[PDB]
């Protein structure tokens, strides 16, 4: 825990299969692989601090211990993939699992919802990024709504999704906790535009691959409803 | 005295108010699922309520009061002290019954043993929330507080939200409010009042029919399970599923419908 010095960030490619997101986010613009391979790194650096504590059969007698370490980390899930031991953690280890700084769920398994829709706490700030979405399930939005609300702060990122246009209002539209929102190459109708737009309390706001120029009242009309953007 | 069911030829209840007047030692009555009486109810009221008595608890539930009928109690709400329930709700009042009501809401100031408070209900003494408030904060023995059968929007329990800021009882345990037209915007308006209720024993904030947000589940559920007692509430009309069945805490008893 007293150690928060980096060290050596030659190979370490071992943990986190999707080394280069398989094709999602942080991609060709914005690399930076000594950035990539330093989050990998802490991502592993944090399950093993959670494997050490599954092995400590200390489920509460440590927790002051491991309260001190895990603050101010961030932890990566995949929705695709989630351990048994992720569940202990959370449950069993309160006030530290809340102590990390951002959870990362990378899509929707009915698992991922128990997981996040529990009553222990609140999450600080969720990460949630949309892939492979050429459909969007009327399940799967109940779905993501139960985990969105789970948080205080979230963020948000829809990349290559099919599936979203003419639903984004209605998925954005179930969670008021949404400060920072990004789409990428992902079309939409012009009420998910306007939806945008009327979101009052987002401070990030990023567009890419939008091909349609002619949208009336649009982000490109005016976009001067969000105050509060600084990015 | 307990009267439950049972059928009256609608002159009776006049004979009984009379013959009720010799009883001065009598300290409860219950009269129950009355059927339709109309002129008989009033009679009862002029009888008593005056001639003084010892009674402790009164209640009349569903028993056809009119407006006039509790005009009559207002006016004699100078007697009988030392009474502690006052109930006459399961009532709708058909005409002027806010106005019944207003009389003895601004009254009531000689009557410093009431607990327990069960409202009437008229087409809409909602309009008339905030002169409960005028009286209620000044009991602080209001263990339990009943308004039923009425609508109560979103600006009421805002009101309400008023009432429980609050200049504390730390004796409140029974909250019965049987129907609402609350949104999904909140209800949460309200919530964390709780923090100010730790010894609530049971509510229902029941409803018609509604469908809560996935925030309203969580918000319930990590509230009530700081509760001291929490024995056996109710949420009827409430569409909780069973996910949402396994979020709600491990309460006494839990009804949805």
């Amino acid at each position: 825990a007293a150690v928060y010095q980096h060290g050596c960030l030659l190979g370490l490619s071992i943990a986190k299969r999707p080394l280069w997101r398989q094709e999602s986010l942080q991609s060709v613009k914005n690399t930076t692989e000594q950035e990539i391979l330093k989050a990998i790194n802490i991502n592993s650096f944090v399950e093993c601090g959670i494997h050490l504590y599954q092995e400590s059969t200390s489920k509460s007698a440590l927790s002051q211990e491991f309260e001190a370490f895990f603050q101010g980390k961030s932890l990566y899930i995949n929705s695709g993939n989630i351990p048994d031991y992720l569940f202990d953690f959370f449950e069993h280890l309160p006030n530290c699992a809340s102590a990390l700084d951002f959870i990362k769920l990378d899509f929707i398994p009915s698992r991922a919802v128990s997981l996040f829709f529990n009553w222990k706490q609140e999450f600080r700030t969720l990460e949630v990024t949309l892939r492979d979405f050429s459909k969007l399930n009327k399940q799967d939005i109940r779905y993501l709504g139960k985990i969105f609300s789970s948080a205080t702060s979230l963020r948000l990122q829809i990349k290559r999704c099919a599936g979203v246009a003419g639903s984004l209002s209605l998925v954005l539209s179930t969670c008021k906790n949404i400060y920072s929102l990004m789409v990428e190459a992902s079309p939409l109708t012009i009420e998910d535009e306007r939806h945008i737009t009327s979101v009052t309390n987002l401070k990030t706001l990023s567009i890419h691959d939008l091909q349609n120029q002619r949208l009336p009242g649009g982000l490109t009309d005016s976009l001067g409803n969000l105050k509060n953007l600084t990015k | 005295l307990i009267m439950d069911n049972i059928k009256m030829n609608e002159e009776d209840a006049i004979k009984l108010a009379e013959g009720l007047k010799n009883l001065k030692k009598m300290c409860l009555f219950h009269l129950t699922h009355l059927s339709d009486i109309g002129e008989g109810m009033d009679y009862i009221v002029k009888s008593l309520s005056s001639e003084p008595c010892d009674l402790e608890e009164i209640q009349l539930v569903s028993c056809c009061l009119s407006a006039n009928a509790v005009k009559i109690l207002a006016q004699n709400l100078h007697n009988l002290v030392k009474l502690s329930i006052l109930d006459l709700s399961e009532n709708y009042l058909e005409k002027d019954g806010n106005e019944a009501l207003h009389e003895l809401i601004d009254r009531m100031n000689v009557l410093e043993q009431l607990t327990a408070l069960m409202l009437p209900w008229g087409c809409d003494v909602q309009g008339s929330l905030s002169s409960l408030l005028k009286h209620l904060e000044e009991v602080p023995q209001l263990v339990k507080l009943g308004l039923k059968n009425w609508r109560l929007t979103d600006t009421e329990i805002r009101i309400l939200g008023a009432f429980f800021g609050k200049n504390p009882l730390k004796n409140f345990q029974q909250l019965n409010l049987a129907g609402n037209r609350v949104s999904s915007d909140g209800w949460l308006a309200f919530m964390g009042v709780f923090e100010n209720l730790k010894q609530l024993v049971f509510f229902d904030f029941s409803t018609k029919e509604f469908l809560p947000d996935p925030a309203l589940v969580r918000k319930l559920s990590q509230v009530l399970s700081k509760l001291t007692f929490l024995q056996e509430a109710r949420l009827v009309g409430w569409q909780f599923d069973d996910d949402d069945l396994s979020v709600i805490t491990g309460a006494f008893k839990l009804v949805t419908a």
